[PDB]
């Protein structure tokens, strides 16, 4: 029955403050102590703050401690994390976690997390929001065998994350490898999605990539042929 | 908040020394309030003895735990200190304090804040001696310009100390009561002087109010040129 | 009071008696926990106080340890256990990614020329594909008339496949139109274990 | 005026002095740790553990009753006073290692305070004494 | 556990800052360390509590500092009434051990002593004893040389010197040597001198009296 939901936060230029909340339900919120967890894709997990239940705000993680605050409102049943004077290294996903006591006569402080949230990806970058430029990956006739040939699209120079790529409006699953986003030199994420098709499908089927970048509202459909 | 020490000045060796401290200002102990005794040897540093709580909780020094007991009574607001099989190496000045361990943030378990004047305890089997007060009369050679000087020499007494008041404690301005110095014969000798000008030569009578409580001798020696 | 998890990446097959270790800087007795994070979802609490399992976690998971050394063993792991595990306390563990054991797979190397639309904008990037290979340690060497490492710093990988459990790499050489119309042969030298003689897929321009 | 003692079941050990009432339990579960918490050496360390006068006094009366030598016996842990988590003091009572000599001395203590106590501590395994302020039980008289 | 307070004696001028060190043998996780001030012939008072915070009614010129072994007390704008003995305390291995102590001497201009001589009292002369007392009033510094001359011959083994601590009202010391002899010894000589040698009084003054 226990649910933990986050408010939202994305792009922020380093130094500008960003505020985040966590609504709680399905459990006695005022009893179980609540707190946040930082998660970058290139490191995994990291604890960031802790607040005891019903006031008496405890310390944070020294990794970032002095420059931001954590709050708790037991009436609204929400949690807070006010991230001020941001640095570029705080590019992470922020989870909401609980737990207190231990099934026996113990209550006092538990850095354990039995119930988690969903996490809201907060990218800390100054880069301007721009649309992606889609280029087709020309299917060369090198491996001209009638069962194997690669074909793709290039989602080059977009900002910020994410990008959703499909093929023939969700009619392909076999060979579809959507590669992860790479933030190149001086902002601009760039990725590529590939598909393996037989040589017979080359001159018979029409291949288009259903790429969309909702932060810039750029829906692109590109024709791929050698 | 004040503290008062009361006990014997001279205690014979291999016997029991007992002193009681008087709490003035508030009731004995509470949350983070302990009452201690801090000893002070001749030259050798301060040593802490032991404490007692509002409901009687004691902890003593490792070298003193074997022969030190303490008591307390919250009804009249006084606490005890009992040391058995006294030696000459137990000769010191006993001060009573308040330990306390309440604060504002960190370092709650702290040190002694309030202290008493402390009672000098001498541990010797020697008989007490009465000090023979001899007036140091202002002479013609003890006249340096417009000012003069006079005094009293509290010779041959035991044990320490002696209290010298001047004109029954009237004149304290330009007074120098010297510390006790052990004699050639091995007895305490105290000097005490006062510098009145040569103008007041034969005016106000100068009397030293010497008192030796361990021998109970109250001598009022008049100094005349 | 700091955590140390090992190994880096546990490569094992379904049925094995796999076990993860954990170290602590301070003598921590029972203030440790283990997590299971399948990438794309928050980690789940597995075991708490290093010995007691969480209410509703499979019996194959067993945590043992006290003093400073802690161990998490999986008696006979199932396919729904392949994720990254972490230590607990104030600090956290590095993350012992648990991968499958598979037969070595050769990558299907494919060189892609920069698009014609990409060439007109001034910045033309060259793409190289190498699909479905098992050993993760696969390096790509960009050879433009035999030398380069500038644009080579941009390469990404998808996680282990659901069907054949193989990774796939996309190396993207990035360069200008000025540098593009200055060189002839564009090669993608691929060094891998599943390749007896490291294969090179190359084009020119026409 | 002597602190009340209560025995229930085996594991349910109780004590009450003034207004304060605790629950002495023995198990291998850990809640207090050094550097992280406080190190009580002598009974004047205990006064910055709680704010209540009976809560400090009962804890120091219980340790002097079991025979905790404040000079010889190892120090124990406690929870910082300015902590909302509550009140808890932990005594390492493991019956193996360096605390083996202290544990058997602590084992005979409960045998003379609570009279009969089949110890919930394993001889040759980790065991920790933990007291937490509980309500005075219905079954426990006075 | 061992507390060592350095230096032994600190003679400093008023206004000039004073720094006192207190080193521990075993690493102390602070809080038990507290500084004290014992003015001459008085009860010691709490200066700093928990090695950082200044006590009740204690000025902010007094500043407690340190962590681990080295702990420093710092007194900035000194005054003549800041002359006392300073101690650092600690609880370790069951016992509130205290420090060695540093007597802080408040400096002033080199002052000359007001030397006065006192012959033995009439009551003492009848009791077969004779004590000549040489008073040396309010000088600076303590370091003073005094000798007795009995018909131009030094007498030792009987003369006992007494020195007061720095009278913080004017930053000056004082001396009293008591030469003791029998009745027969007082009769056999006629001129008794008090030889005084000090920095303040450049010329060694000899104040004498006659039988
Ligand atoms: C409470 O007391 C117990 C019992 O004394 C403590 O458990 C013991 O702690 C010591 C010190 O960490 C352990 O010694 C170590 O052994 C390992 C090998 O097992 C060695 O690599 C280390 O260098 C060290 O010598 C000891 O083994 C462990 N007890 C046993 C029998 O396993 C406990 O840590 C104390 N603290 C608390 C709060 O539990
Ligand atoms: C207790 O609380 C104080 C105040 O936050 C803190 O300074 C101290 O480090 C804590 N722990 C100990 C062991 O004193």
């Amino acid at each position: 029955q226990v649910q933990l939901v986050e408010s939202g936060g994305g792009v922020v230029q380093p130094g500008r403050s960003l505020r985040l909340s966590c609504a709680a339900s399905g459990f006695t919120f005022s009893s179980s102590a609540m707190h946040w967890v930082r998660q970058a894709p290139g490191k995994g997990l990291e604890w960031v703050a802790v607040i005891w239940s019903d006031g008496s705000n405890e310390n944070y993680a020294d990794s970032v401690k002095g420059r931001f605050t954590i709050s708790r409102d037991n009436s609204k049943n929400t949690l807070y994390l006010q991230m001020s004077s941001l640095r570029a290294e705080d590019t992470a996903v922020y989870y909401c976690a609980t737990d207190k006591t231990y099934v026996s006569g113990y209550t006092s402080t538990w850095y354990y997390f039995n119930y988690w949230g969903q996490g809201t990806l907060v990218t800390v970058s100054g880069a301007s929001t721009k649309g992606p430029s889609v280029f087709p990956l020309a299917p060369s006739s090198k491996s001209t065998s009638g069962g194997t040939a690669a074909l793709g699209c290039l989602v080059k120079d977009y900002f910020p994350e994410p990008v959703t790529v499909s093929w023939n409006s969700g009619a392909l699953t076999s060979g579809v490898h959507t590669f992860p986003a790479v933030l190149q030199s001086s902002g601009l994420y760039s990725l590529s999605s590939v598909v393996t098709v037989p040589s017979s499908s080359l001159g018979t089927q029409t291949y288009i990539c259903n790429v969309n970048h909702k932060p810039s509202n750029t829906k692109v459909d590109k024709r791929v042929e050698p | 908040v004040q503290l008062q020490e009361s006990g014997p000045g001279l205690v014979k060796p291999s016997q029991t020394l007992s002193l009681t401290c008087s709490v003035s200002g508030g009731s004995i102990g509470g949350s983070s309030y302990y009452w201690s005794w801090i000893r002070h040897h001749p030259g050798k540093g301060l040593e802490w003895i032991g404490y007692i709580n509002y409901r009687g909780i004691t902890h003593y020094n490792a070298a003193l735990k074997s022969r030190v007991s303490m008591s307390v009574e919250t009804s009249q607001n006084h606490f005890s200190l009992q040391l058995t099989s006294v030696t000459a190496a137990d000769t010191a000045v006993y001060y009573c304090a308040r330990l306390t361990s309440d604060c504002s943030g960190g370092n709650c378990y702290q040190a002694f804040d309030y202290w008493g004047q402390g009672s000098l305890v001498s541990v010797s089997g020697a008989s007490t001696k009465g000090p023979s007060v001899f007036p140091l009369a202002p002479s013609s050679k003890s006249t340096s310009g417009g000012t003069a000087a006079l005094g009293c020499l509290v010779k041959d007494y035991f044990p320490e100390p002696v209290t010298v008041s001047w004109n029954s404690g009237a004149l304290t301005s330009g007074v120098h009561t010297f510390p006790a110095v052990l004699q050639s014969s091995g007895l305490y000798s105290l000097s005490s002087v006062v510098t009145v000008p040569s103008s007041s030569l034969g005016t106000q009578t100068y009397i030293c109010n010497v008192n030796h409580k361990p021998s109970n001798t109250k001598v009022d020696k008049r100094v005349e040129p | 009071i700091q955590m140390t998890q090992s190994p880096s990446t546990l490569s094992a097959s379904v049925g094995d008696r796999v076990t993860i270790t954990c170290r602590a800087s301070q003598s921590i007795d029972n203030w440790l926990a283990w997590y299971q994070q399948k990438p794309g979802k928050a980690p789940k609490l597995l075991i708490y106080t290093a010995s007691r399992l969480e209410s509703g976690v499979p019996s194959r998971f067993s945590g043992s340890g006290s003093g400073t050394e802690f161990t998490l063993t999986i008696s006979s792991l199932q396919p729904d256990d392949f994720a990254t595990y972490y230590c607990q306390h104030r600090t956290f563990g590095q993350g012992t990614k648990v991968e499958i054991k598979r037969t070595v797979a050769a990558p299907s190397v494919f060189i892609f020329p920069p698009s014609d639309e990409q060439l007109k904008s001034g910045t033309a990037s060259v793409v190289c594909l190498l699909n479905n290979f098992y050993p993760r340690e696969a390096k790509v060497q960009w050879k433009v008339d035999n030398a380069l490492q500038s644009g080579n710093s941009q390469e990404s990988v998808t996680e282990q496949d659901s069907k054949d459990s193989t990774y796939s790499l996309s190396s993207t050489l990035t360069l200008s139109k000025a540098d593009y119309e200055k060189h002839k042969v564009y090669a993608c030298e691929v060094t891998h274990q599943g390749l007896s003689s490291p294969v090179t897929k190359s084009f020119n321009r026409g | 005026d002597l602190p009340l003692l209560c025995t229930l079941n085996k594991s349910h050990l109780y004590i009450k002095g003034g207004n304060a009432s605790f629950k002495i339990s023995f198990d291998d579960i850990a809640v207090l740790l050094p550097e992280y918490d406080v190190i009580i050496q002598h009974p004047a360390d205990m006064s910055w553990c709680s704010k209540s006068d009976d809560q400090i006094w009962l804890s120091q009366w219980f340790m002097n009753a079991v025979g905790h030598d404040w000079y010889l016996d190892p120090p124990f842990l406690c929870r910082n006073r300015t902590k909302t988590e509550g009140f808890i003091f932990q005594v390492n009572t493991s019956k193996t290692g360096i605390n083996e000599n202290y544990a058997k001395k602590f084992k005979t203590g409960m045998h003379h305070l609570y009279r009969e106590y089949p110890d919930s501590c394993l001889d040759g395994k980790l065991c920790l004494m933990k007291a937490q302020p509980t309500s005075w039980p219905l079954q426990c008289p006075l």
